[PDB]
């Protein structure tokens, strides 16, 4: 029949599920003492992401720790509340699942599914670049994820290989919703990663979901070339390159890839793919995606081009090593009012 | 080459958000 009507039906039901959780968020579903801390998997501005073991079940999880005082100093209160409120309400095959959340006197905690394959960033840098079919397999998953998120009035705002984990089946799990926002109109916050910013963000204009479509163009280029389309030693030089209106493609890029990338890395919003009358369909029906079976991808039926090595449960060999700082919980509650809804 | 220019740049490591 029409795949678009099945898509509409699917999205309508997903919105109903989302709104119930969006309106009544899960809160205080575990405690720190229920987890044994094993190893730091990564760090952020507010703290570490640690591999943990849930003692009652023996399950491994990734626990994100955010120091409330550091969130406040960085003026990230609202963004932190958006992050947990959004992540607890979403549900899609390529979005990392939030299993528990809670807080104590010092910190906020988000306990998520542990994705052991490591960041796409690690594999991309080591290998050098991904072949076109390899990059297309990952790109298809972001296209579907964005179609889902945007239907919920969500903007993701931080697409990059660092934020994409590879699961045991070789599929993507998107993490890091620190800048995600539920917004119907236009928004103005200067946020994201320099190499991935759309021109409208750099130029301090009101922007919308089209910034995630521009960031998809940067991701595809990076995966297929091994380097971003706009790079320099400092962010200001990156911004000058982004606003210039010029992109150079490697000679090995197929004609179809370049065409898709010119329509994604498009300064003109009345011309950027994902932003027109046909919406996501301009991307899904592009020639570069002709061999992509969208349903088979969503159903996880497609054989992945790369399966990460798995030594066993709790193995962290696909992640870099980090300095370990022991968690401290103050005897006094910090920033209680600011994080009341968490 | 552009690859050599990228590899010699200070931005091949993990990138932080603004
Ligand atoms: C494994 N590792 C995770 N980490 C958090 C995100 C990370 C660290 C911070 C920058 C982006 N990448 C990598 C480790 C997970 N976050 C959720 N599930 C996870 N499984």
């Amino acid at each position: 029949g029409s795949e678009q009507e099945s898509v509409k039906e699917f999205l309508a039901k997903a919105k109903e599920d989302f709104l119930k959780k969006w309106e009544n968020p899960a809160q205080n579903t575990a405690h720190l003492d229920q987890f044994e801390r094993i190893k730091t998997l990564g760090t952020g501005s507010f703290g570490r992401v640690m591999l943990v073991k849930h003692m009652e079940t023996g399950n491994h999880y990734a626990m994100k720790i955010l120091d409330k005082q550091k969130v406040v100093k960085l003026k990230q209160i609202e963004h932190t509340l958006n992050e947990k409120r959004i992540l607890q309400a979403v549900n899609f095959p390529f979005l990392v699942k939030l299993e528990f959340s809670f807080k104590d006197n010092s910190n906020l905690y988000m306990v998520m599914e542990y994705v052991p394959g490591g960041e796409m960033f690690s594999h991309l840098r080591r290998i050098g670049r991904f072949s076109e079919p390899h990059a297309r397999f990952y790109a298809a998953q972001i296209v579907l994820t964005f179609e889902y998120l945007h239907s919920l009035d969500l903007i993701y705002r931080d697409l990059k290989p660092e934020n994409l984990l590879i699961d045991q089946q070789g599929y993507i799990q998107v993490t890091d919703f620190g800048f995600a926002k539920r917004v119907k109109g236009r928004t103005w916050t200067l946020c994201g990663t320099p190499e991935y910013l759309a021109p409208e963000i750099i130029l301090s204009k009101g922007y919308n979901k089209a910034v995630d479509w521009w960031a998809l163009g940067v991701l595809i280029y990076e995966m297929a070339a091994g380097y971003p389309p706009f790079f320099a030693d400092q962010p200001i030089q990156i911004y000058e390159k982004i606003v210039s209106g010029k992109v150079r493609f490697p000679s090995h890029f197929s004609s179809d890839l370049k065409d898709l990338l010119r329509n994604l890395l498009q300064v003109d919003l009345t011309k950027r793919f994902g932003n027109l009358k046909n919406g996501v369909n301009d991307i899904k029906n592009h020639k570069w995606f002709a061999t992509t079976d969208w349903i088979a991808i969503y159903q996880r039926k497609v054989e992945a081009p790369f399966i990460p090595k798995f030594k066993g449960p709790g193995d962290t060999s696909n992640f870099d090593d980090y300095e370990e700082e022991e968690i401290r919980v103050s005897i006094n509650e910090k920033c209680g009012k600011e994080f009341s809804e968490f | 080459t552009t690859y050599a220019d990228f590899i010699a740049s200070g931005r091949t490591g993990r990138r932080n958000a603004i």
